[PDB]
């Protein structure tokens, strides 16, 4: 008997304008107990990547496709916007969603949290929140 | 046996339940110390509380108060501190701990030391509008609190409906007076009449086609709470949808 240790450490519509939220909703981070961050976030800003992603998709498309960058992944909808932070809860960044350039294949997003409380060691578990979002075709050419 | 406390919890709608704990000085204990004290010529006592805390679960964190408080001391008296718990929508009731430390100073800097702890379970003793025959919803998107003149405003309603035929509802507000002791006939008149022409929608017998903008302009001044005027009719079987939600003040 080999033991060790026990250690103690939803949107709407959206058109295509840019929707600023502050976030202080029921966020877990599942900690003992009044968890200060001691580096905290102040704005996510979700929705480069996905752009970072979509001009090498029409690149990509560019010339014959074979999977350089595009092979099966569906990370576009992913959104996955990782919050690394450092050593009862505390209120969420500002979001910045800021839908100026994203297509109309994806119709939902999710986010991971970095929860971290490091003594002299590594990394620790991490936590993740989805949110579901519909986009309004405001304009076409 | 120096000082009965008892804690009442109340469920405030911010999902925040809060807790306030009262500690009185008991009326036996003040008088059986009383007469031994007043045996000394001793009217007033002196029961210093100088450390009181509340305590959160398995682990101990110190939940704080809503306001400050110092380190008093006072006699045939009573207080209450108010903390914050939050809102669970689980059946995990939490069982927290309180402790205190009154200090019963007898007379000439000759006192004693005393200390009592609690712990028990922050129970509370026991909008969204949503129709009853379909999967149709509302809620206003926009704070439902709002503060305006009476100028020109705008409110933003939003419909969850089943996927299935989403369109076919109108909206409008009824400004008629509803049809109603003398003293409760005019209450129930002043009620109907300043619902009735209290504010106007700007676009009535409306139309639906998830959001829908609908636009008003307030003109007599005063808190609408639930301003039930508008009303959301249902085309196909015929019935009518109240909106009981929202509240703005007029100034």
């Amino acid at each position: 008997s080999n033991p060790v240790e026990e250690e103690a450490e939803k949107m709407t519509r959206n058109s295509w304008m840019m929707l600023d939220g502050t976030k202080t909703d029921f966020h877990i981070t599942v900690r003992n107990k009044s968890l200060s961050c001691a580096i905290n976030h102040i704005k996510i800003i979700p929705m480069n990547n996905i752009e970072q992603m979509l001009k090498p998709d029409y690149w990509k498309k560019m010339p014959p496709d074979d999977l350089y960058i595009m092979e099966k992944q569906l990370d576009w909808l992913s959104k996955s916007c990782v919050r690394i932070i450092k050593l009862i809860t505390f209120d969420l960044e500002l979001d910045n969603t800021a839908v100026p350039f994203n297509f109309t294949g994806f119709d939902l997003l999710i986010e991971y949290g970095m929860s971290a409380t490091d003594e002299s060691c590594i990394y620790l578990k991490k936590l993740s929140i989805p949110y579901e979002v519909t986009l309004r075709r405001t304009i076409e050419v | 046996l120096l000082n009965m406390r008892l804690r009442n919890i109340s469920l405030k709608s911010e999902h925040c339940i809060l807790s306030s704990l009262d500690f009185q000085t008991s009326k036996a204990s003040e008088q059986l110390t009383k007469k031994f004290i007043y045996p000394q010529e001793h009217n007033s006592f002196l029961k210093l509380n100088f450390q009181e805390i509340s305590y959160k679960l398995i682990d101990g964190t110190s939940q704080i108060e809503l306001d400050p408080i110092c380190p008093l001391k006072v006699p045939l008296t009573a207080f209450s501190y108010d903390s914050i718990s939050a809102t669970f929508k689980l059946v995990l009731l939490p069982k927290s701990t309180q402790p205190h430390r009154v200090k019963i100073t007898l007379a000439y800097e000759l006192e004693l030391h005393p200390n009592l702890k609690l712990p028990v379970r922050t129970s509370w003793e026991t909008s969204l509008v949503n129709s009853k025959l379909s999967n149709v919803k509302f809620k206003f998107i926009n704070s439902n609190i709002k503060v305006i003149k009476g100028e020109k405003f705008t409110m933003r309603l939003q419909i969850i409906n089943s996927s299935s035929s989403p369109l076919d509802l109108v909206v409008y507000y009824n400004n008629t007076i509803n049809p109603i002791t003398l003293e409760n006939q005019y209450q129930l008149h002043n009620k109907y009449r300043k619902i009735a022409e209290g504010i106007i929608l700007l676009s009535n017998d409306y139309k639906i086609p998830y959001f829908a903008d609908l636009r008003f302009i307030g003109i007599m001044s005063g808190y609408y709470g639930t301003l039930s005027g508008l009303k959301v009719l249902d085309l196909n079987t015929n019935e009518l949808i109240e909106v009981g939600n929202g509240a703005s003040v007029l100034i």
